[PDB]
RNA sequence: GGCCGCAAGGUUAAAACUCAAAUGAAUUGACGGGGGCCCGCACAAGCGGUGGAGCAUGUGGUUUAAUUCGAUGCAACGCGAAGAACCUUACCUGGUCUUGACAUCCACGGAAGUUUUCAGAGAUGAGAAUGUGCCUUCGGGAACCGUGAGACAGGUGCUGCAUGGCUGUCGUCAGCUCGUGUUGUGAAAUGUUGGGUUAAGUCCCGCAACGAGCGCAACCCUUAUCCUUUGUUGCCAGCGGUCCGGCCGGGAACUCAAAGGAGACUGCCAGUGAUAAACUGGAGGAAGGUGGGGAUGACGUCAAGUCAUCAUGGCCCUUACGACCAGGGCUACACACGUGCUACAAUGGCGCAUACAAAGAGAAGCGACCUCGCGAGAGCAAGCGGACCUCAUAAAGUGCGUCGUAGUCCGGAUUGGAGUCUGCAACUCGACUCCAUGAAGUCGGAAUCGCUAGUAAUCGUGGAUCAGAAUGCCACGGUGAAUACGU
């Protein structure tokens, strides 16, 4: 945290990543359409696997 | 002793972030550089419109910017033109489709960035710093704040030896994490060097 | 310390003979965080000593300790820019601790083959009332006797 | 840092991008175990004939905002000082002071 | 000079010259080899080290063409540097350019890819291919390239005693101040002092004082005990299969995962105490008196550190203190110091066989199985942006042999010979592998350091910087002690 020389002065930071899982087994034709049509907030990342 | 940043110590408890998006390790650096350039351009261009906060969000494949200001007429323009120009240039810089939104500051007397900018402008115009500070403290306390503090440092009045001065009023409890404290800073360029200004404002516990 | 209170820490009995004294002895012999080595050394030495003396291990150990326990020591004081050696009593726990430490220190400085043999020989010599530990006890008693005028 | 020291890196990156394909395999058959007796002698010669600034190991990671060649973090593309400033101002999503 | 006295001396009593002060009483601090009361690994009671040997590494000095610059009582010396072969670079020798390596304005000509000669390279002299978008609404040069005149660009050059921003230390010590009232001619005082008490200017009770603000405590993270909700890539009590492997059907109980909750408050019992604040014991409970650990740094002090991360007033150079290139140096060596690793052995060295973890990283990446090599490695080649695959075997320990106090079957510097990998290139100056050689050292003078519990001591594992280069830095678990009478 100092610009020049002091070595025992320090800061410690962390980032946390949260994770969730959902699975659907017997769908219909319209459910996949709705799910691919949906929209989400800015800071959420979503992945769909068939 | 050295103190800790009031806003940084409070992020996540009573304070939000100024940027919101999710990225993997391949895109963090590029996104940060893009945001730096965007904010730089906007601050250069709207230097006369009383800007105090720029919020950037990234949906799937777009960019959304929100500007907090106290002079919406100048930003919006007549029949919505200057915002169109700014959208064009922001899209050019970012590299993807862009959207711009505007938001109001009711009272620029309770905003920590705008007070600092005003004091810096008066100092550049050669007003006396004691008057400059007292006016700010008095207006802030009249319009309903629970406490304020102002600090000014560096070769005041042209003296050969530098100094630091401050004023306070009300309550400013910097050790309590549930307290809404707003903080910002600014610099002034004179014929003798740089002068620094800091402002703390208190609005109650949450 | 100045304004503190020291509480006792619970000790656990030794596996085969439930001897808190022997747990303390193993602790004092212990080195470097390894406890099994010390336990093996202690048990081997005690077994050989029992074979040599024809009595129980506890009895042999207790006789050895009785022949080495002290009763009066000397403590330093500063008066008039000089040093006085005031004689003072000793508590039972300190007696036990001093005895065990002196025995171990004496044993570690011999010239036999293994530590087990060293310890067996040292304990036998102590039981017969001759050796370095008893020499140290005698020296302490003599230095305490030489200073009875400063009580 | 200096403006010239900043320009040098642009030059190096451009040349690496230009000659990547040529340097990749048409010249790195020296590791081939059944290429030929000395059809790789010419490979080594005409590899060393190329410009020196085209080897990726002659690039140094510098801070994007200042140019500092020491104290670099790959996740952010910045140096420690600027990382701290941006973190305190609140412009790095998800980052905060940690304790445990 | 006069008078007095045996003498020592007494009494009356000047001038020239030099300075802008000398002095009394009282006020706020600081100090005392002055007094009173308290605290802290400050002493005392204990356990391991450093100072001697070999080897990392930083500094002083010396040497050199250069050994580039900064920090330098505690609070510099494994410090800026979370990683100097070229590059990084900031230093030296030599070869070269002058509107410029990096920007905005004017004009005049045109458009990016392949290839051969001289150069150490920089950089000069060569060929054919190419015809673009656009308003072609006629030239727009918009895209990029080359050349000429400046207006200007450029500086890791000086001043940290001209500055902003950031940091060390007294010190997580309990203090530092203001409004109105009152006392003194005034500088100032009271409050904040006193009797108890606390880790604490923490709290109660008194008193010309009545009230506030910054600090203390709480609001934040993690750890330990339980309940509810969803069971995959995680789990396997009861049932049935089996190849004896959660491998199969299955189950939602338990371990585990991360979301909402409950719990600890001197809340209860007895004694002491001023009808007071509090103090010493006990019950129940996973946990008891701020349960354990972390983040959090008051008004101020040291003209403390940083113009070299960045920014910035003043000064200074601009055919040069500003670009470009090859080769050297920061790695020198009579000598002095600070922080570390490895020993000087039997609580051990060598051989064979076998228990038991936590936390992390992976796309120009981590790389299994199989074959070849004594070995570092090589060739083919699955899976994995991951509770799924890879890194990836924990070590000390435990059982059976062998060595028998020797400078040794202890210790491992230094040197010769063969190789491997990353990299345009390992001479000066990289890390590893095999064969051979086999040094000092036998517990270290006057000095001197760390530690009060899952701590010290000991054994292994991971990560950032990184093409390649840790014994240093930051993190993780296993085994696991001694002592505190007292000031």
């Amino acid at each position: 945290i100092s610009p020049h020389v002091n070595k025992d002065a320090r800061d410690q930071y962390e980032i946390r990543t949260h994770l969730r899982l959902v699975d659907i087994v017997e769908p219909t034709e319209k459910t996949v359409d709705a799910l691919m049509r949906l929209d989400l907030a800015a800071g959420v990342d979503v992945q769909i696997s068939l | 002793g050295q103190k800790v940043h009031p806003n940084g110590i409070r992020l996540g408890i009573v304070k939000p972030w100024n940027s919101t998006w999710f990225a993997n390790t391949k895109e963090f650096a590029d996104n940060l550089d893009s945001d730096f350039k965007v904010r730089q351009y906007l601050t250069k261009e709207l230097a006369k419109a009383s800007v105090s906060r720029i919020v950037i969000e990234r949906p799937a494949k777009s960019i959304r910017v929100t500007i907090h200001t106290a002079r919406p007429g100048i930003v919006i323009g007549k029949k919505g033109e200057d915002v169109e120009k700014l959208r064009k240039v922001v899209a050019d810089i970012a590299g993807v489709p862009a959207q711009i939104n505007i938001a109001e500051v009711r009272k620029p007397e309770l905003d920590a960035k705008l007070v600092a900018d005003s004091i810096t402008s008066q100092l550049e115009r050669r007003v006396m710093f004691r008057r400059a500070m007292k006016r700010a403290v008095q207006n802030a306390m009249r319009l309903g704040a629970k406490g304020i503090k102002v600090e000014v440092s560096g070769r005041l009045g042209g003296a050969e030896i530098a100094r630091t001065e401050w004023y306070r009023e009300g309550r400013v409890p910097l050790h309590t994490l549930r307290a809404d404290i707003d903080y910002n800073t600014s610099e002034a360029h004179t014929t003798y060097g740089v002068i620094g200004v800091k402002v703390w404002i208190f609005k109650g516990e949450i | 310390p100045r304004r503190r209170v020291i509480g006792q820490r619970k000790i656990l009995p030794d596996p085969k003979f439930g001897s808190e004294l022997l747990a303390k002895f193993v602790n004092i012999l212990m080195v470097d965080g390894k406890k099994s080595t010390a336990e093996s050394i202690v048990y081997s030495a005690l077994e050989t000593l029992a074979q040599r003396s024809g009595k129980s291990e506890l009895e042999a150990f207790e006789v050895a300790l009785e022949n080495v326990r002290p009763t009066v020591e000397v403590k330093s004081r500063r008066v008039g820019g000089s040093t006085y050696q005031v004689p003072v009593e000793v508590r039972p726990v300190r007696r036990n601790a001093l005895a065990m430490r002196w025995i171990v220190e004496a044993a570690r400085k011999r010239g036999d083959k293994s530590m087990a043999l060293r310890l067996a020989n040292e304990l036998s010599d102590a039981a017969e009332n001759k050796g370095t530990a008893v020499k140290k006890r005698e020296d302490v008693h003599r230095m305490a006797e030489a200073n009875k005028a400063f009580a | 840092a200096k403006q010239s020291m900043k320009a040098r890196e642009v030059k190096r990156v451009a040349l690496a991008d230009k000659y990547f394909a040529k340097r990749a395999e048409l010249k790195a058959i020296i590791s081939d175990v059944n290429a030929s007796d000395e059809d790789r002698w010419n490979a080594v010669l005409k590899l060393q004939t190329l410009p020196r600034d085209s080897s990726p190991s002659r690039q140094r990671n510098r801070c994007r905002q200042t140019g500092r060649p020491h104290g670099f973090l790959r996740k952010f593309g910045l140096s420690r000082i600027k990382v701290r400033e941006a973190a305190m101002r609140g412009e790095i999503p998800g980052l905060k002071k940690a304790s445990w």
